């Protein structure tokens, strides 16, 4: 991810302002996750939905 | 939750901004009731 | 509470509305006015070349028929045939019974 | 003269068209008019849209066998109705072709329009 710059997809973050901005951190979180399931997959093993 | 990103951007959706928009209380409602342990809210914003 | 953004950048692109609704016309558009000026030009062509020199110039479809069949089983060539079984089945068997 | 004529050599009929109106009223109806080649006005810049165009035809065709003609000509000029339902020439129609079969541009006006024909009748004949 580059410096100044949001990804396509991203998690937020709600400010004490009350907005809901892009947090880095959240994002990767979340696109790193997307990586390693791109690579492994999920399961889902005992989740009722 | 499936949440939109357009809220009354477009022509005549009907009521389907509003039912959109409203959902996005439970982003504080999950803190300021009591379900907290017994739901969590993920917002998703769905795009094209 | 988690909040995702799924919305690949859309958010980004100014007056939403105005801009989708443009790419739907200019696209429209193009498409009516070129199928409207072949079909002018195609008609323009009947009047000045004659509609029966353009009338021996289409092609004719063929229809399917039904044709029911008996389906017979398949016989294979013999060559094949005593492949299946082990050669030494020939003359083994009282074929009367 | 009657008889039987294969005179073709020598013949030729000169035939005034009658007025054709056309309501230019959308973008792809200007763009179909653009289209073809004898459509021909002064500025190309000038603003069809909305305007109402009249279509003043003469057509000079001469034959070379029984049915197919040996030459069309089709010219005239094209005006466009002012407020004061005045009409102001715009440009012309300039047709011309060899071994043509029929004539396009007056099968174009004649679908594509509506014919001004300044004959107008009473309610019932009135017998003098």
């Amino acid at each position: 991810i580059p410096r100044e710059t949001i990804p396509f997809l991203h998690l937020r973050k709600k400010t004490p302002a009350g907005d809901w901005k892009y947090d880095r951190q959240l994002s990767s979180l979340f696109l790193d996750g997307l990586e390693k399931a791109a690579f492994n997959g999920v399961t889902f093993k005992d989740k009722y939905v | 939750l499936p949440m939109s990103p357009n809220h009354g951007t477009f022509g005549g959706d009907g009521m389907y901004s509003e039912s959109k928009l409203s959902l996005e209380t439970l982003f504080n409602r999950w803190h300021s009731e009591s379900w907290a342990n017994q739901l969590t809210v993920c917002g998703a914003i769905i795009g094209w | 509470p988690v909040m995702a953004d799924l919305n690949g950048g859309l958010q980004f692109v100014p007056e939403l509305k105005e801009f989708t609704a443009k790419l739907r016309k200019e696209l429209v558009e193009t498409s009516e006015v070129r199928k409207a000026v072949s079909i002018e030009t195609a008609l323009e062509h009947k009047v000045v070349n004659g509609n029966s020199a353009d009338a021996a110039y289409a092609q004719v479809e063929i229809q399917p028929r039904a044709n029911i069949q008996l389906d017979f089983p398949e016989l294979k060539p013999y060559k094949q045939v005593k492949q299946i079984a082990p050669a030494e089945l020939e003359g083994l068997l009282d074929l009367e019974r | 003269y009657r008889g039987n004529y294969t005179d073709f050599e020598n013949t030729f009929q000169k035939t005034v068209e009658p007025v054709y109106q056309m309501h230019i009223k959308t973008s792809k109806d200007i763009a179909v008019l653009r289209s073809k080649e004898w459509f021909q006005l002064d500025d190309e810049d000038f603003d069809l849209l909305n305007k109402t165009l009249t279509f003043e035809t003469e057509t000079e065709v001469t034959f070379k066998n029984a049915n197919i003609f040996s030459s069309v000509k089709c010219f005239g000029p094209i005006k466009v109705e002012l407020p004061t339902k005045e009409t102001v020439e715009i440009g012309i129609v300039d047709y011309e072709a060899g071994a043509s079969h029929g004539n396009p541009v007056v099968d174009f006006l004649k679908r594509n329009g509506s014919t001004l024909e300044q004959k107008v009748n009473l309610e019932n004949p009135i017998p003098i």
